[PDB]
């Protein structure tokens, strides 16, 4: 039921968001077996070394931990404009 | 960068190894002169040491500058160190193992990820040699790779207590080491060794080759033996003192026999289980280099 | 002086550690790709932008 | 048609963004807030009051209890901020290695398959985020395989719990079972479940 | 006393102290001599200051800090106690403070 | 129940 | 099965030879996950720090197995 | 008597260059030395290529010494938070063989 | 001179215990297994912890 709403709408939204100015990195290649993120530092001879991607564990931002359970409401508790009188701009 | 001399880095006065003794800075050899041995009924017979594993543990992405020297010296002779396998930063030595890496082992004993100003460091080739073996200290803990912690100590005995004849024979009586001694002597010795810049000794042991290497092995034999002495005190079953006409002689029994003991005691620095596997791995590697 | 909100700049803000201040100094710094080992690489025109 | 303004400096902006990534923790959250807002303005997904987790009237069947409760252990209530966030995280840059919110499943009951399905759906709806947390999910999958397929698990783990691709692109499995920290995500190591090597 | 150098009015004291400081075998110093940063977090953790303090108290204080630091146990090891005081196969997550 | 991206802490160990 | 279970050993009870006696067994034989010689060494050395354990010079099924005694007289 | 004495007569004589019986502080009072890698205190080396004498090894009192100490980033003895997760079924727990 | 600190549950166990300690000499007190026959065994590295 929900598949049309994903593949034929939300797909487009990822496709446009992927072109937004600040979404500036290659997050995934589609290959789980091989893809690793490109890694960078601001480094100096004078002894500084600043990784762009560090592992620090849960932050104040609330952005780091990922509950996978989010997948459940999406499949079984969400309307979509495409799925649901069924006309909707 | 420090250029390595025709001899080892140990030829430099900057890296002299000298335990404190009788109000002066004694060279380790003239402390080893003080040692004497009460032979017992048991025999130490050295088996061939197993070849160290080909595998070099991954130096996982650590942003910072690991203080490798301090870690090795405290896992080896530390008065309070424990769970030396828990952090596992010894693997970091492996970062130096690559050809043309940007990492440098500083004289401070730090592993910088990048060459940096006003911090002198060892020649990267020689350090790549040293890392090419001692990075394997990183798998002192992993079940597939632990060293024997019982057999290797027979070698320790031979290289410490052994006479030239017993050494060439490969079999010596188990001995009870002893020396006229001051209060707190083993702790003072071990702390005077924890201060040693052992990476100099290790890098020269790995990098030098040919006759120039051989002269190292004689010139620095006594240093090796001093480290060996601190380890052997760490595993000795007991360290009694003897009164003798208003002079006290410290006596550790026995050289060359790991007792596996892990309970602390005032007399000498103590190994947790982790330090047993660490020192045993360190010995496997260091002797494997030492005999060639 | 130039009216910008520098709050939390140069700091971690971990939930269980609190904020932790890191040094700002970094004279002559460059963006440079690192090895997975964590050691730095030379800038390659081939892969780095 | 000429616009009297300065050119957009691609090079200088990418540099300043890198610097901010290295120095400014808020940056990640800044960027997400744009994407997330966009998703909200796309009016693409909304929560409803009506859950649809169980066929009628399986929720009422007595045998289904151990299943139903399992599903109810997993099913978070819908909340647009969280849903949009899950959407946005797929395309926002990650400056602090994400971690899976740990599941404590032991996989005794058949109902435990729910957790595995929850991963699969997550691998489908969000391949990118999944790719970031995949090793930590591998740690749950191993407790799954060891209970459902002990022989195959023995062989698989015996090959190696992880691998490292080299020059020439060949994989080299560790030969050694071990738990996978996210501390490994920045390392050369990969979870081995996802090698797709027969 | 080393701080009296070029500040005490007394002449012989200033000359003797300046002599003892200009000697190779000795060197007064005050403040932050050394620093140890975290390997992961990069923030400074254990710093050595040169205080004006008797070496007995310094030696003991350093013994305390040394025991605390070289032990290599964190607060995560505390879960090993909770695991001993809670039913078998109970779980403990987070927060990995290190 | 409700979604939560943090570690859902629920105890405190003493030193 | 050690890989399947994740355990380091299984403590397996010994049968009595006569099947009529129901007497409690003097010892039991633990079986260790030690695939290589190095693992065997580490287990032996750990075993040499624990009460009432002993072992054979070599092991059947080429798998390390230790005897663990309930009392000194049994040993 | 006056074994404890470190300084005497901090005044200048107006005729002779230093007062008779005036005593300067020992140089050891001012040698901060270093902290050894071990955590024991040291005096400064008296010559290059020589390690410094440990401070506890000898009878002089040193009044300037390195002390290791923890910055705000450390903290210890704080209560730490966790997520306990009880087993899903008591009957599914296993005790032997461990 | 030194009134030791204790948590309230500790004061409770203390008063439960909860009095004299003086009956036992601790001159070179040691912990040793005695044989059931009553002789005090020497420390045994392979038995006693």
């Amino acid at each position: 039921n929900i598949a049309v709403a994903h593949t034929d709408h939300l797909s487009v939204v990822y496709a446009t968001m992927s072109n937004f100015m600040l979404n500036f990195t290659n997050n995934f290649s589609g290959n789980h077996a091989t893809f690793k993120p490109d890694q960078y530092v601001i480094t100096s001879p004078e002894g500084s070394y600043k990784p762009i991607i560090e592992r620090q564990g849960e932050t104040v931002d609330g952005l780091t931990i990922i509950d996978t359970s989010i997948v459940w409401p999406i499949l079984c508790q969400c309307t979509y404009p495409l799925v649901r009188s069924i006309m909707e701009e | 960068m420090l250029q390595q001399p025709t001899g080892g880095y140990t030829t430099l006065e900057q890296f002299a190894f000298t335990i404190r003794n009788d109000g002066t800075n004694a060279t380790p050899t003239q402390f080893l002169q003080l040692l004497s041995y009460e032979a017992t009924e048991n025999e130490l017979v050295k088996k061939t040491i197993p070849t160290p594993e080909t595998h070099l543990p991954s130096a996982r992405n650590v942003p910072g500058n690991v203080y490798i020297e301090d870690a090795i010296t405290q896992a080896l002779f530390g008065i309070s160190a424990q769970n030396v396998n828990a952090h596992g930063y010894f693997s970091r030595l492996s970062a130096l193992a690559l050809p043309n890496t940007s990492a440098r082992l500083g004289l401070d004993g730090v592993i910088y990820n990048s060459e940096t100003i006003n911090i002198p460091f060892y020649d990267p080739a020689a350090v790549a040699n040293f890392a090419a073996t001692y990075a394997k200290l990183g798998n002192a803990s992993t079940p597939r790779y632990r060293a024997d912690m019982i057999d290797i100590y027979a070698h320790v005995g031979l290289e410490l207590a052994g006479t030239d004849a017993e050494r060439a024979a490969g079999v010596m009586p188990v001995k009870r080491a002893k020396f006229d001694s001051w209060e707190g002597s083993l702790i003072s010795l071990s702390r005077d060794v924890v201060n040693w810049k052992i990476l100099a000794f290790l890098i020269d042991l790995c990098s030098l080759e040919g006759e120039a290497l051989r002269a190292f092995k004689t010139r620095n034999r006594d240093v090796f033996r001093m480290m060996l002495f601190i380890m052997s005190t760490a595993v000795a079953a007991n360290v009694v003192n003897r009164k003798v006409t208003k002079r006290v002689d410290r006596v550790l029994e026995y050289i060359g026999v790991n007792s596996m003991r892990t309970a602390g005691r005032t007399a000498t620095i103590t190994y947790d289980l982790s330090r047993h596997e660490f020192a045993a791995k360190f010995l496997q590697l260091t002797f494997t280099r030492w005999n060639a | 002086i130039t009216d910008v909100d520098s709050t939390d700049y140069g700091k971690l803000t971990l939930r269980f550690l609190g904020t932790l201040t890191r040094s700002l100094k970094m004279q002559n710094a460059q963006i440079r790709r690192i090895r997975p080992d964590g050691t730095v690489l030379r800038y390659d025109d081939q892969i780095d932008i | 048609a000429l616009r009297p303004e300065l050119a957009f400096d691609h090079d200088h902006i990418i540099r300043c963004l890198m610097l901010a990534a290295a120095n400014y923790p808020r940056l990640e959250g800044i960027i997400v807030q744009i994407n997330t807002g966009y998703v909200a303005s796309a009016n693409v997904i909304r929560p409803v009051s009506e859950k649809r987790y169980f066929p009628e009237n399986l929720e009422q069947n007595q045998s289904a209890a151990r299943l139903v409760s399992a599903v109810k252990a997993r099913a978070s209530e819908a909340d647009i901020s969280s849903i949009h966030l899950a959407i946005a995280r797929e395309v926002s840059p990650m400056f602090n290695v994400h971690e899976l919110k740990k599941i404590a499943e032991s996989f005794e009951d058949p109902s435990s398959i729910v957790v595995v399905l929850e991963f699969i759906l997550f691998a489908l709806f969000f391949p990118t985020e999944f790719n970031r947390i995949k090793g930590d999910i591998q740690n749950v999958l191993l407790l799954f395989f060891s209970r459902w397929y002990p022989v195959e698990y023995g062989i698989f783990v015996q090959r190696g719990a992880t691998y490292t691709i080299n020059a020439a692109g060949e994989f080299e499995f560790s030969g050694r079972n071990e738990k996978w920290d996210q501390a490994l995500y920045l390392s050369e190591h990969f979870p081995a479940l996802f090698s797709d090597v027969p | 006393p080393a701080l009296l150098r070029d500040f005490t009015q007394v002449n012989w004291l200033n000359r003797d102290i300046t002599n003892m400081l200009q000697q190779a075998g000795t060197k007064y110093g005050l403040g932050l001599t050394e620093t140890r940063l975290d390997y992961v977090r990069l923030v400074k953790t254990i710093v050595g200051h040169a205080l004006n303090i008797d070496h007995f108290a310094a030696s003991v204080l350093n013994i305390n800090l040394r025991a605390l630091m070289e032990a290599n146990v964190t607060a995560d090891d505390r879960i090993k106690a909770l695991q001993a005081h809670s039913m078998i196969s109970t779980q403990f997550h987070g927060p990995n403070q290190g | 129940k409700v979604i939560f991206n943090g570690l859902d802490v629920n105890t405190e160990v003493q030193p | 099965v050690f890989v399947a279970l994740g355990i380091d050993y299984i403590d397996i009870p010994i049968t009595n030879s006569n099947i009529f006696d129901d007497s409690s067994t003097p010892y039991n034989v633990r079986i260790w996950h030690a695939p290589t010689m190095t693992e065997v060494n580490h287990i032996l050395a750990l075993m040499r720090k624990s009460t009432l354990v002993s072992t054979h010079s070599s092991w059947h099924w080429n798998v390390l197995h230790t005897f663990h005694y309930r009392s000194e007289s049994d040993m | 008597i006056s074994v404890a004495r470190s300084m005497r007569a901090i005044v200048n004589h107006n005729e002779v260059d230093r007062p008779r019986g005036a005593v300067a502080p020992s140089s050891y009072e001012m040698d901060t030395g270093t902290l050894s890698r071990n955590g024991d205190l040291l005096y400064s080396p008296v010559a290059n290529g020589q390690v410094g004498i440990p401070k506890l090894e000898v009878d002089h009192i040193s009044f300037s010494n390195v002390v290791s100490m923890m910055t705000a980033n450390i903290r210890t003895g704080d209560d730490m938070a966790v997520e306990r997760v009880n087993p899903d079924d008591v009957r599914a727990i296993n005790i032997r063989n461990a």
